[PDB]
């Protein structure tokens, strides 16, 4: 069977991007002659697994009519070093009389890994055979090669170069719209209910892969067998064939489908972006139009900002006291601008294994260009000094693994790149001084106590994921304690609500469970942290250089 | 006043043992081997 | 091996500079040696450096009693080697120099070893510590048997105001690293092959905080108190760096030399030194 | 078919060594001494990949007619170990048939790494295979072979000997008409329009090479086609303003070799120090005679002190205009940043790289650590502590004194610092940077306003004459602080003096005084304890 442009969904906006790549120098040569530069030959796909890059080969092949051929990766070394070449060999003779012809070659990443961790013999057998047959090359015969693999950078970096592969495609998840397209196209032949709504499956499945979401009906129309397995049983060698027409996969068989499974390509954060506005907390709009003056403007008038010799914004930082809303912030940032945006943390992905430590950050570098625009940011600067280190007296730096390869990388790309390094600290007067210097942080954005007087807008946001009772009591609730922001405000409202498991075998929530929760009306930060910095906040540009 | 200390692993071998090609093998028939002595292998005359 | 490259690297250079009729050309000039010099990749250099300098006693003015000193310790054993074998006493292997920094206490020690063409190995005091723990002890002993197979060979101690200056005093955690780092070299005095011509030379200033087991005989015996030198051996010292003077000069030189003691035996060797700011400089401009 | 002289670019200096270096025996073995003949073949070419090795060494293989026969390291060393030993000698037996003819040889480095992780039979039979064919060409058969690899100390030294490999040729990154000039090469047949621009992107790449051109020409073109379809054909300047955008930057971990063409009079005042640097290291550079008929020599370290973070950095870029020669642009804290062994053998790895790229000078900061990192004996830190100490006092007067490498230092407090290194000799042009002028900071801020459009309604000394703790890069804030509010009101809605008061006191302040008084105290005494102090 044959796949068209139908088969697929999803990375319809993807798609398009890799149309017109390989399809130019596939039907119209001319305008090589034309502009007299060479189209490029090498395309390389990636992604996270079962996202169906096979089936896109497959697409684009039999739509334009060209002489496909299927090279795939582990029969490749399934064989010995002797037969493999000569196979290798074989396959690029028969597509150069039979221009024009696309090479469609599978799991580079099984034949070419990364070299230098595992010095060996094998390792530069068949890829060194390839390069001089990829380069080697030269007849005019207009065709293209396509790579696929799970990971840009575990492949051998000489492959990455002018001549033999230069477009890098990202493939990511569908949307919303998009994951709606892969279901419809398996369920053409599912014999579905009425009841089952097309766009709710939809949102149920927040990160799951076309891959997945073809396994999910699969086990719900399972569960359909052993729901009428007591109707029918196996012994009967399908003798009372008359009763299977009545087979239709109801819809809450997929919510005990989606209630079984579980997300398998959500082993890291998400890729597209994060959603909580700036009302979703209470307060602090002095700095709400004072943001929207260094981060939003160059993006959206790229000329009259630069024309004037100005360097870009591209850093600020979140000061002032600690714990105080600026974690409650570490995903209210990146909806502004509405831009992609990943969190980095000490703990969360630079404190793996050797090696992995700076890997994270160059996935960071490949969405400043593959798949720009990007958002850097970077919470709780305190305790990360315990891995960059101190300097001390006159003469020191900070002598760590990890910032290397921050900052030099941080200052090459331009602004059309779009890279934008976000900063929240909880004390000042805890930063290391070597990594600050005037060109990357000199926008001062200073975060305030959050207005412990109007702390009831913040917690009216905070208590919307669960059925309250219509009359409650916000008289004195977070006016009171004047250091329990909205992060330490769970703690009372884990007060009022651990008391559901006790007194069981009914009343729920109460106006008692809010009115008794003043009793632990305690201050963890107190006024005399936040006195150092509310005067430091007009005079920081006096103190912008070292420290 | 500290110390380093770390330890290694190896992998030792493994063969096939994959010889003899037939082009190899068929030079190997057409050959002599030597007589002992007084061995003659003759020659023959016929069909006049 | 570098020779028999240095003869075809400059000849090249000679038909690069014109491109009978064309072998004139072949006849190497002594500017095209230095060109040869000048791109010139030595074969000491591709590794350590510990050849012998050509350093000689007539470049320094002054300082003779310390030279005569100098002559019978490590020179009487190398030339005569037959004449400390008739008594059967090996000649005494140390010497301990003292004063202040100023004067050629640890420049003149190359002129001792180079004369009889042996090799110099200066180690300084405050350069090579334990950094981490027991790590200055194996760095001590792993010279000592490479200074004997190529001899001769002598090595230069120098600054011991880091090691020399505790043995009863600092009695910190740093005290007693201090112990255990002291009686490494302390056993080596007496414990290396003095048959083998290994010399220890030593320069260290503040003489009044050394330790008492490295005075005494067989290590350190030969006090040599080097001062500045006289007033009057002050002439004698640029002799070496300037040699060219229209006007000839000499009297005033030890007119400023004669005017106080506290001038310094590095401090005069200067007012030459700055002659490419004084002479030099206002008569290039032409 | 093939490619020439007018084909590749940039590469100049060492281009017309190699131009020569090869062809003096290729074209004729007796013009070149006619008694005894040496030629030096077995040339050592060196650099960054993409700087275009195999292509200039078809530049003169194509112009003299020479056999071009490649091979390559990873190609040859993946395959048995028999037959390696086998198609060498396939490989060097061409070498009369086509005589005059060219071997290249490529990646040696993977043939022949550094002797200290391995002991093995077979990792040193492949480099002593070409050991003893490398003598079985003496016989003069009018061959050259051509070693290209990425950087001499990754070849095992053995090789590198006086009559098997003796010649070294660098090829870096090219200058500022370099890349214009290969911007010429790949655009050859480049149907363009005529608002491209040739000397803005040309300049703006710095870690760029050629390769990295013929990526940016294409990338640029193939974006130009995209909004075309949606003779019709035409690539204007923005196509390449988006490869600017799009470009990837490869050459980053390197320091920067290019030499620069910034005026002295780019920086305000201090003109006292230029004459004085002028007269020291320019003058020896063309002519080293006036060092040796007095018997001198020439400085080893230079030093700057005073207000920090003044300006110092172009004050090092000016010093290689004069000189007529590189720079080299050494950071300040990494002499503590780097660990053990990187604090001694990167100082001396960018060394050796300065002898083959002279004449050239570099660029030091923070000096202030002789004095306070001497003692290292803790047992926390590596190379941060004591393993700098032990070493500048033999890598400065580790020279060779025929090439010139010159280093510029710069540090902050010269008061803790101890007089025993600092005598003059070799630590000699300590050197105070004062307070700049009033004319001064204006004619750098004359400067710093080029790059803006500025009504002349505007007064700049109306600021200068209350400047007690403010130098010039002091006010290099006030053409961000004031110029903040030009940018609002013009793209709210759909350079004047008004925001000339935000920026009059409260712009930036970073020289205090507590310091000031301090920066005369050993000034005051330059002429009486210039010595010691
Ligand atoms: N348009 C589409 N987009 C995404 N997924 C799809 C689409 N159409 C079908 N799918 C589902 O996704 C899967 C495609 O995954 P595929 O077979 O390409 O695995 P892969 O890991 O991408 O291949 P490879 O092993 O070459 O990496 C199919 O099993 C199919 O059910
Ligand atoms: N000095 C130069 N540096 C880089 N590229 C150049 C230069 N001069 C011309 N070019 C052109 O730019 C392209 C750069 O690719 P090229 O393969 O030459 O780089 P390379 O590093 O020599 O390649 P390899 O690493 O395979 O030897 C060439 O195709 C060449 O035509
Ligand atoms: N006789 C001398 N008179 C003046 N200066 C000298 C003399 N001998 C050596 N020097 C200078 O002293 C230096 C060598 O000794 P020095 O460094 O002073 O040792 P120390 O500092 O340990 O006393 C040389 O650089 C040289 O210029």
């Amino acid at each position: 069977n044959e796949v068209g442009y139908d088969d697929i969904g999803g990375c319809r906006k993807q798609m398009a991007q890799i149309r017109e790549m390989v399809e130019l120098p596939l039907r119209h040569p001319q305008l090589f002659k034309a502009i007299g530069i060479k189209p490029p030959r090498g395309v390389l796909m990636y992604g996270p697994p079962g996202t169906g890059k096979t089936l896109m080969a497959r697409a684009v092949a039999n739509e334009t009519g060209a002489f496909f051929f299927l090279i795939n990766g582990p029969e490749v070394m399934s064989k010995m070093a002797g037969e493999s070449e000569s196979n290798l060999r074989k396959a690029f003779e028969e597509a150069e009389k039979n221009a024009p012809a696309i090479i469609f070659i599978d799991e580079i990443d099984s034949i070419a890994p990364k070299r230098d961790k595992t010095n060996g013999e094998v390792e530069r057998r068949v890829v060194s055979q390839l390069l001089t047959l990829m380069d080697g090359m030269k007849a005019r015969s207009n065709v293209v090669v396509i790579a696929a693999t799970n990971r840009p950078n575990s492949i051998d970096p000489a492959l990455r170069r002018f001549g033999r592969f230069d477009r890098e495609v990202d493939i990511g998840i569908p949307d919303a719209t998009g994951r709606l397209e892969v279901l419809r196209i398996h369920t053409k032949n599912m014999k579905l209910a009425d009841d089952v709504d097309l766009e709710a499956l939809a949102a149920e499945t927040h990160g799951y892969v076309g891959a997945d979401i073809a396994s999910l009906c699969s086990e719900a129309a399972m569960q359909q067998i052993r729901e009428k397995m007591d109707l029918i049983d196996l012994d009967e060698d399908e003798i009372d064939a008359e009763v299977l027409d009545s087979l239709g996969v109801t819809m809450d068989n997929f919510r005990f489908a989606l209630g079984n499974s579980n997300p398998s390509a959500l082993r890291e954060t998400v890729v597209e972006s994060v959603n909580v506005t700036w009302d979703d907390v209470g307060g602090l709009d002095e700095i709400k139009e004072e943001l929207k003056e260094t981060v939003e403007y160059p993006v959206l008038h790229p000329d009259q900002y630069t024309k004037f010799g100005l360097s870009p914004s591209k850093g600020v930082l979140f000061y002032g006291p600690p714990g105080t809303g600026k974690t409650l912030l570490a995903k209210a940032v990146a909806t502004e601008v509405s831009a992609n945006f990943i969190s980095v943390k000490g703990p969360e992905l630079l404190s793996m294994w050797y090696g992995e430590s700076e890997s994270n950050i160059r996935d960071i570098f490949d969405k400043a260009r593959a798949a720009a625009p990007t958002v850097v940011f970077l919470d709780q600067l305190d305790s990360i000094a315990k891995a960059r280190g101190g300097s001390l007296g006159d003469a020191g730096g900070a002598s760590d693994r990890v910032v290397n390869q921050l900052l030099t990388e941080m200052d090459g790309m331009n602004a059309k790149k779009n890279v934008f390094v976000i900063g929240a600290t909880n004390r000042p007067d805890q930063i290391d001084p070597a990594i600050l210097r005037p060109g990357r942080l000199d926008q001062l954005i200073y975060v305030p106590l959050p207005d412990e007087n109007a702390r009831l807008s913040i917690l009216n946001a905070q208590l919307r994921k669960t059925p309250l009772e219509p009359g409650l009591e916000l008289t004195a609730i977070a006016k009171a304690t004047q250091g329990f922001s909205g992060a330490d405000l769970l703690y009372i409202v884990q007060r009022a609500a651990k008391y559901a498991i006790k007194d069981s075998i009914v009343p729920y929530i109460t106006k008692e469970h809010f009115a008794e929760a003043m009793k632990t009306a305690k201050r963890s930060v107190s006024d005399a942290e936040l006195r150092r910095y509310e005067a430091y906040s007009q005079q920081m540009k006096a103190s912008r250089g070292q420290f | 006043q500290i110390f380093v200390k770390t330890l290694t692993g190896k992998t030792i071998t493994l063969e096939v043992e994959s010889s003899d090609t037939i082009d190899n093998v068929k030079s190997k028939i057409q050959d002599k081997e030597g007589i002992p002595p007084d061995q003659q292998r003759l020659i023959f005359a016929g069909k006049q | 091996a570098d020779i028999a490259s240095l003869c075809s690297e400059a000849a090249m250079q000679q038909i690069r500079e014109k491109m009978a009729e064309v072998l004139d050309s072949l006849g190497v000039t002594m500017d095209n040696f230095r060109f040869a010099l000048g791109n010139s990749n030595p074969s000491a250099l591709r590794e350590t450096v510990v050849e012998s300098v050509n350093v000689t006693w007539d470049d320094v003015g002054g300082l003779d009693e310390i030279k005569e000193e100098l002559k019978e310790t490590v020179e009487y054993p190398v030339l005569h080697p037959d004449q400390y074998t008739k008594f059967g006493l090996s000649p005494s292997k140390g010497v301990l120099f003292y004063g202040p920094p100023g004067t050629g206490k640890t420049l003149l020690a190359k002129a001792v070893a180079t004369e009889v063409s042996a090799n110099f190995i200066s180690v300084k005091g405050p350069e090579l510590l334990s950094m981490w723990y027991g790590e200055s002890e194996s760095n001590i002993r792993d010279i000592f048997d490479k200074a004997r197979a190529a001899a001769p060979t002598v090595v230069f101690l120098d600054q011991l105001d880091s090691i020399a200056k505790a043995r009863g005093g600092s009695l910190g955690d740093a005290g007693g690293a201090s112990d255990r780092v002291v009686n490494q070299l302390l056993t080596e005095m007496d414990g290396m092959n003095a048959k083998k011509n290994v010399f220890v030379i030593g320069a260290t200033n503040r003489p009044d905080q050394i330790d008492p087991a490295i005075l005494r005989p067989g290590r350190l015996d030969q006090l040599i108190y080097v001062p500045l030198p006289d007033e009057n051996a002050r002439l004698s010292i640029l002799n070496a760096q300037l040699r060219k003077t229209p006007l000839e000069p000499g009297l005033e030189l030890t007119a400023i030399a004669k005017a106080t003691q506290g001038f310094s035996g590095a401090d005069l060797l200067y007012i030459v030194q700055r002659a490419a700011k004084y002479a030099i400089k206002d008569s290039i401009e032409a």
